């Protein structure tokens, strides 16, 4: 396994293979972090999170 | 839901409930955003007029977090077929926006290719609803959830007395007495990925509930992502 097939490319959410490298992206309501891998919720009640 | 567990506080916040004029639930839905609910097309033929309740876990008692929303626009898939329940999907636009809060939050829409190779290849997804607790019984007054295994397409073709189109997928157990049931229809099938929940299915149909060698049949959300996106404008 390589790229996205290897632990989701280390991405938090979506992983695509562009050229021969991993590109991570995020659902609406999240932004991609500086490290280009983590997804940071932009508000309260982002999609997909159980509520606390 | 037959078997399964109660949704505890805050566990199933994307659940919606369609309620008829008599204020009784008849189908589920999934919150996609402040204005849009995802449900099953077949649910639209079961009430002349209906509204959407969000934030409810116990229909026996208003616990203050519940809200009702009227439906402005119904968008039913044009290719839905009563015969086979193919294209069993609809989107509802609400007249007024949902306020997100404890027990009210949207599920994420995934991207199609990643969803198919990454989410639908996981072991299990989670289905939820206020439907029947047994094939012949009454509807749950509490919101229940159930973890259901994804089922091989071939196994599911063989198990089924009705055609399984490519717009459907199967989930559930061979013999174990756990399954969605009547009244769960329209509701969420979600797949967890790293503590984030993405919508992957719509509760569509089954031959009875929890029968041996039978599975639950869900609308395959990934086949409709563009349609949904268009419908939400
Ligand atoms: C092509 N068809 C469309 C609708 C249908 N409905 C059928 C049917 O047998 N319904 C039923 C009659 C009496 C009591 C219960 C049920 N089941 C249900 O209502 C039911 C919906 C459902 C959804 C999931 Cl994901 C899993 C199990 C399920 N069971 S068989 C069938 C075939
Ligand atoms: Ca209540
Ligand atoms: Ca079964």
């Amino acid at each position: 396994r390589k790229l996205c097939s290897l632990d989701n490319g280390d991405c938090d959410q979506f992983c695509h293979e562009e050229q021969n490298s991993v590109v991570c992206s995020c659902a609406r309501g999240y932004t991609l972090a500086d490290n280009g891998k983590a997804c940071i919720p932009t508000g309260p009640y982002p999609c997909g999170k159980q509520t606390l | 839901i037959v078997g399964g567990q109660e949704c505890k506080d805050g566990e199933c916040p994307w659940q919606a409930l369609l309620i008829n004029e008599e204020n009784e639930g008849f189908c589920g839905g999934t919150i996609l955003s402040e204005f849009y609910i995802l449900t099953a097309a077949h649910c639209l033929y079961q009430a002349k007029r209906f509204k959407v309740r969000v934030g409810d876990r116990n229909t026996e008692q208003e616990e203050g977090g519940e809200a009702v929303h009227e439906v402005e626009v119904v968008i039913k898939h044009n290719r839905f077929t009563k015969e086979t329940y193919d294209f069993d999907i609809a989107v509802l636009r609400l007249k007024t926006p949902i306020t997100f809060r404890m027990n009210v939050a949207p599920a994420c829409l995934p991207e199609r290719d990643w969803a198919e190779s990454t989410l639908m290849t996981q072991k299990t997804g989670i289905v939820s609803g206020f439907g029947r607790t047994h094939e012949k019984g009454r509807q749950s007054t509490r919101l229940k959830m159930l973890e259901v295994p994804y089922v091989d397409r071939n196994s599911c073709k063989l198990s089924s007395s009705f055609i399984i189109t490519q717009n459907m997928f199967c989930a559930g157990y061979d013999t174990k007495q756990e399954d969605a049931c009547q009244g769960d229809s329209g509701g969420p099938h979600v797949t967890r990925f790293k503590d984030t929940y993405f919508v992957t299915g719509i509760v569509s149909w089954g031959e009875g509930c929890a029968r041996k060698g039978k599975y639950g049949i869900y609308t395959k959300v990934t086949a409709f992502l563009k349609w949904i996106d268009r419908s939400m404008k």
